[PDB]
């Protein structure tokens, strides 16, 4: 079955025109404290995440060349230190990483 | 082809005079070869219609569409230059006058298929149109009341005139 | 093809004071023979080349490319100055109206210092008031005032190719003095950036 | 028509589901932080928290040490979890792991995108909320309502 | 007639305006280096004592001047719409800072200046009324306080609940009304004779000129109103969302005339409340208000 006459422009304008097949506006819009950048209201930064997800990638890639080898996950607890940093009695029996780059202010 | 957009932003005013008021600054901005249908970016167009430069920024930033990128694209270059070269002096203090996208020339090919049968390939472009004006979007309408509606009904009977009469 | 060459053969250096200021004429006399020598260089192309009649004929011509700027006369202010003169001129004007007018001038005009495959440059001494006015595109006034006379005192140099026969005096460049006043302050008001760092940098 | 489903339809099948699952558990475990789609990772966030109980419930248990061979593909991960991961979580009875939205992929499909990670990690502190402070006017407001009361 | 008040309360206002602008010739640009947490050490080009804040603002984005409500002008609070004097160092408050403590007591003292401005046009020009000063409470103690000297005759008159909604709405009419908060430092001589007619007015001035080593003092008008501020204010009337008139006290020792403290609360756009969070506060806030 096919059309039985042309579709006028005026009532294909109006369909597509109609409020239902229009773009709605978005209320939901947050600023980013951190970064200063937009972000939702259930939804979190990204300025930011994007420290936080290439150091630890910085951090990994230290951690792998560590390890040197595939199936060596320690079956001790591991923590990371950065330089200026000294371990202590506590950190003593946990496998340890260090960075060259200072502790980051964000990281604790 | 036809580049008249462009020339609208090459347009001077005359000498303001001295009993006239500060010129509001119009930019008219432009692409004219996207790789994009005009009819599914003319919904965004629609719908950024008048509202604020920020706004307007906002809502693409969160957008899902290719072409809402692309606005955001074209309406930070206008933004730029209406600073740059039109004394621009508040970044904020702009709004989305026009949004409207336009066809471009497209190239044609044919859609082969397996079973023999052949189809009509196009690549689509178009061209997108905005134009800004410097300061906040205008004030929204607001709807006429009751009380209004009344009133206009009894001005347009008082103001009908008799017909075919002496 | 080049009938100019930029910058200034000998830059000729201008004492506080002389705005104060027979007398500085006879500095000249006295600075003859550093300049003399050189005056006879125009003078043997020329011979009607006198440092007291000079600015007059000078000052026309710095007068009338200004003139030329309010009808935008881009034709008749090629011959006036020299190609370098020119750039500067006109290329920050584009897509602005100027009203610029000469008040009477403070005080006359006189050639101070010259030093010319023959460029002869002539330094001459300019005091004048002016007035002058810059809109946007719209018709905005970005930039002084329609009708308040400003006193500016600058050294102006013309280049004249000796060589060509016909080579003429036309205006090359300003020396302006650093005791001369700050210029007037623009009226829309300008934003300088922060530094610009990557997510990765902090802010220092 | 998913009234009173309470299992997620994943992979190319049931079994398919476990061996997604079964992987993305062996990617956690092994770096204690994962983003994968929201969906994936609320279906998983209930599997970890159990695994953890596994490990509580020690070493010598060869119902756990089933458990673990068999979730964990690694085997080097097998002393981690009784050594590791169980020990950390000694004194927490429960919410082990850590679920938050991340914004959506912008990978032209726009999927919804989540991190998963173990609670008490070495990694650094994720960015989380922080709720607003009581120095704030209305907060001050209900300040001066429980003195009174 | 209290109309003829303001007309020449106004005038000297104006004129006032015309004297500081004449006293500044041209513009001067003054570099002004942004030290605020977002955005640090952009510096602006402005011209003196015509810039304000909310220019600032306009020229980073619109998030700027809808969030700032007050800027740190070298460390010490100036108004978004105080005209800037010299180079310095600007830092933007808002409502959700830290210790909203300077920022809190702004909106308190521009609550009570608009709730003196109800009070003396909600009567009838016929009544005298006579705004005595505006005790400055915590926040904590649930409600901001006005008080007010009424004449003899009214003595025996006491706000019924309509009344008191009624003056919610002439409240309500100002914010959406949406009247910009003037600012203007006057000299005690000026000051006194534009509230020459108000005793207990031209006492308040004497206090805040007696502080400082000068006479000046800080003046505020909201339209034709015009009261004295203990500090800075809010920009605008529009920033205020939920306003109510709790109650109204009459203090004991009230003999030669009718002093009333008047409680209310007021709430921003930005920090909306629950109805009933709302309804429990306006509770709290009808009590009377003490000073400790
Ligand atoms: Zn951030």
């Amino acid at each position: 079955a096919a059309p039985k006459n042309r579709r006028t422009i005026e009532v294909n304008r109006c369909r597509r025109r109609n409020p239902q097949k229009l773009i709605k506006i978005k209320n939901n819009i947050d600023i980013c404290p951190e970064c200063g950048h937009l972000k939702q209201k259930h939804v979190l930064c990204g300025y930011c995440y994007e420290k936080v997800r290439q150091e630890t990638t910085k951090i990994r890639q230290q951690i792998g060349a560590q390890e040197g080898g595939p199936f060596r996950a320690p079956s001790v607890e591991t923590m990371v230190l950065y330089t200026g940093e000294k371990p202590s009695e506590k950190d003593q029996g946990k496998r340890i990483v260090e960075r060259n780059i200072k502790r980051p202010s964000w990281f604790t | 082809i036809s580049r008249k957009w462009e020339k609208k932003n090459k347009i001077v005013y005359p000498p303001q005079l001295p009993g006239e008021p500060r010129r509001p600054a119009e930019i008219y901005h432009c692409r004219r070869q996207i790789k994009y249908s005009k009819d599914k970016m003319w919904y965004l167009a629609k719908m950024i219609r008048g509202m604020s430069i920020d706004q307007a920024l906002a809502q693409l930033e969160f957008n899902d569409k290719k072409g809402a990128q692309i606005i955001k694209e074209v309406l930070l270059e206008a933004q730029d230059m209406a600073v740059r070269d039109h004394n621009v002096e508040f970044r904020s203090n702009l709004h989305i006058a026009e949004s409207t996208s336009g066809r471009g020339q497209c190239l044609k090919r044919i859609r082969y298929h397996g079973r023999g049968r052949f189809g009509i390939m196009e690549k689509v472009y178009c061209h997108y149109f905005v134009k800004l004006v410097e300061g906040p979007p205008p004030p929204p309408e607001v709807p006429k009341t009751a009380v209004d509606h009344a009133k206009d009904y009894i001005q347009q009977l008082r103001s009908r005139t008799i017909i075919h009469t002496l | 093809h080049l009938a100019c060459t930029a910058g200034i053969f000998d830059p000729y250096v201008p004492p506080e004071g002389d705005a104060r200021m027979l007398t500085q004429r006879t500095e000249r006399l006295r600075k003859n023979a550093a300049s003399q020598l050189a005056i006879r260089k125009i003078r043997e192309f020329d011979a009607n080349f006198k440092t007291k009649d000079f600015p007059e004929k000078a000052k026309d011509i710095f007068i009338e490319a200004h003139l030329c700027l309010n009808n935008s006369d881009h034709d008749r202010l090629h011959t006036l100055v020299t190609e370098h003169c020119f750039p500067d001129m006109v290329w920050d004007l584009k897509y602005k109206t100027v009203r610029w007018g000469f008040v009477e001038s403070l005080e006359p005009a006189q050639v101070v210092h010259v030093r010319c495959n023959m460029y002869g440059q002539v330094t001459v001494r300019l005091h004048t008031r002016q007035t002058l006015a810059i809109y946007d595109r719209f018709g905005r006034l970005m930039y002084g005032q329609e009708d308040v006379p400003k006193d500016v005192l600058e050294y102006v140099v013309f280049e004249r190719h000796l060589m060509n026969p016909y080579g003429s005096w036309r205006m090359h460049a300003k020396i302006v003095p650093a005791w001369a006043p700050p210029k007037q302050p623009i009226l829309k008001t300008l934003m300088i950036p922060g530094p610009q760092l990557k997510p990765w940098e902090e802010y220092e | 028509i998913s009234h009173g489903r309470v299992y997620r339809r994943l992979g190319l099948g049931p079994e398919s589901r476990i061996h997604l699952l079964r992987n993305l558990l062996t990617g956690l475990v092994r770096h204690e932080r994962i983003e994968a789609t929201w969906a994936r990772a609320d279906e998983m966030r209930g599997y970890a928290e159990k695994l953890i109980d596994y490990g509580k419930l020690g070493d010598t248990n060869e119902r756990a040490m089933r458990m673990a061979d068999f979730w964990l593909t690694e085997k080097d991960l097998i002393p981690k979890l009784f050594k590791v991961l169980a020990p950390r979580f000694q004194g927490q009875n429960g919410n082990y792991t850590r679920m938050l939205q991340i914004p959506n992929r912008k990978e032209q499909d726009r999927a919804k995108m989540a991190v998963i990670e173990y609670k008490g990690n070495y990694l650094p502190p994720l960015p989380l909320p922080h709720r607003d402070s009581n120095l704030t006017l209305l907060n001050q407001l209900l300040l001066g309502l429980q003195q009174d009361l | 007639s209290p109309t003829e008040l303001t007309e020449m309360r106004n005038d000297l206002f104006n004129r006032e305006k015309s004297r500081q602008l004449s006293l500044t010739p041209r513009t001067e640009k003054i570099e002004v280096k942004h030290v605020g947490k977002t955005d640090p050490g952009t510096v602006f080009v402005m011209n003196k004592n015509i810039s304000t804040p909310y220019s600032c603002a306009m020229h980073l984005s619109e998030w700027y001047c809808s969030k700032s409500i007050l800027a740190l002008v070298d460390g010490q609070p100036w108004d978004m719409y105080k005209p800037l004097t010299k180079s310095c160092e600007i830092k933007f408050l808002t409502f959700k800072d830290p210790d909203p403590k300077e920022v809190n007591k702004a909106y308190w003292r521009s609550c009570a200046m608009m709730l003196g401005c109800v009070i003396e046009r909600a009567f009838k020009d016929d009544y005298v009324v006579s705004l005595v000063r505006a005790p400055e409470v915590p926040v904590i103690a649930g409600a901001f306080c006005y008080d007010v000297t009424l004449d003899k005759r009214l003595d025996e008159w006491m706000p019924t609940k309509e009344n008191l909604r009624s003056f919610t709405k002439d409240a309500h009419a100002l914010i959406y009304r949406d009247l910009p908060f003037e600012t203007l430092d006057v000299d005690a001589r000026v000051a006194l004779e534009i509230f020459q007619h108000n005793k207990y007015k031209v006492d308040f001035i004497e206090e805040k000129a007696s502080q400082n080593p000068e006479r000046i003092v800080k003046l505020h008008r909201i339209g034709d109103f015009i009261d004295v501020s203990e500090g800075p204010l809010i920009p605008r009337t529009s920033v205020c969302f939920q306003y109510e008139v709790s109650a109204v006290h009459n203090l004991n020792p009230s003999q030669p005339n009718l002093i009333r403290r008047f409680q209310g609360l007021s709430l921003p756009t930005h920090l909306r409340a629950q109805f009933t969070i709302w309804d429990k506060l306006v509770e709290r806030s009808r009590k009377m208000v003490t000073e400790d």
